[PDB]
């Protein structure tokens, strides 16, 4: 998806 | 003398690619009582996208076979009903724990709006493989985690914070696949772009690794929705 | 009240589209336990399973025991704890493997290529219970290594074309357990030349579809031996 | 690092 990193 | 032993080994899980033993670790770090550090949340949130991620992957695969079909057989929707059920049972999990502990616990605004987009995030699972009045009360969950995380961002962050920013990406994404908003997803993410682009490069040295990424997405989103 | 072999059969398929090798595994295992034979396509889906697992737990090691070497050349136990549990749960799966083996698949007459294809896995599981092994506990394993690996040799020379990609394949891995396990390089070095140019000699008798499933492993002994000398 | 045969021939 074109969704957050995990990590931020 | 274990809660250290925990988050030392879910960084050695997460060196040696073992998400769901990384998961079980940051779990067992989670139930000490003890709040999270900036990192030990990120260690938390990596091993859970990479474990549901996996799950998320493999139910798409299995929904697009089901979608040939005749152009078979029952064990396509079997086999992606026992995907599905574990799915389920890693996002009640992680919301479990978000509920019994961190989202109480959490001592200051970005901690809270972290976790509050986690649990945005794991309803916003749930709702893509949900149906029917049980969808319509996750997708309700959703809003509600993601609203109350925006509201406490837009009062406590800036708005080039990067957890903030990846908040407002992952919101406009549910209004635009989950909702069936896409004026609110454009309005959002566009908003959302504009407000951290024009602070962006008027910064010095902050958060940029976490910056550079999200905004790429976006970028990439408001391309493909306009 | 049990599932049919068709249906594991179908979902182990599923599940490596789905890349869920470990339920694949499981799939295969239940079709392996009806108590027929498996055909070359279901072969495969077994070798795939586990070699996937297996191969995961494989690269899990070599990180943790590369971390744990590290802090020797940070100073705290959890490393040789967490290598361990690994280990132990590589093992655990090398026996599983290992028990259908011995307990179904391997049969003492049957089709020559499916007899090789097994006891060339029953040579790799050893092999990879060496990787991690040691002591005289690593003697014993490698000595099974070599003698299922060695049985296999021995059918695919007298019952399979120089060509045919399982005893191809099997030559590659005998020659990388010389090379890596053994210490026996030399001997690795001349089964890899000797299966190549066998092989070589060979191939203009081909079909394309035959010529490019042999050629395939050809470049693995090519790219060894390249590696090696 | 060298290499052995596919799980699938
Ligand atoms: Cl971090
Ligand atoms: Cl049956
Ligand atoms: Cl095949």
């Amino acid at each position: 998806r074109g969704t957050s990193p995990a990590r931020m | 003398m274990e809660r250290a032993s925990l988050i030392q080994k879910a960084k050695l899980a997460e060196q040696a690619e073992r998400y769901e033993d990384m998961a079980a670790f940051m779990k067992g770090a989670v139930e000490k009582g003890e709040e999270l550090s900036c990192e030990e949340r990120n260690l938390l949130s990596v091993a859970y996208k990479n474990v549901v991620g996996g799950q998320r992957a493999a139910w798409r695969v299995l929904s697009s076979i089901e979608q040939k079909s005749n152009e078979k057989g029952p064990e396509v929707r079997e086999y992606r009903e026992k995907v599905e059920t574990e799915l389920q049972g890693v996002c009640d999990t992680v919301l479990g724990l978000l509920d019994s502990h961190l989202i109480k616990e959490a001592g200051d605004a970005e901690s809270r709006v972290f976790y509050l987009k986690m649990k945005g995030d794991y309803y916003r699972y749930l709702a893509e493989v949900a149906t029917g009045d049980d969808k319509k009360r996750i997708i309700d969950s959703a809003r509600s985690a993601y609203q109350e995380a925006m509201d406490i961002s837009a009062a406590a962050m800036p708005p080039t914070n990067p957890i903030r920013l990846g908040l407002a990406l992952n919101f406009s994404v549910f209004h635009y696949e989950i909702a069936n908003s896409p004026e609110e997803a454009i309005s959002l993410a566009k908003t959302t772009f504009d407000e951290a682009m024009a602070d962006l490069h008027t910064l010095s040295e902050d958060s940029y690794k976490d910056s550079t990424l999200i905004m790429q997405l976006l970028r990439d989103n408001l391309t493909l929705w306009t």
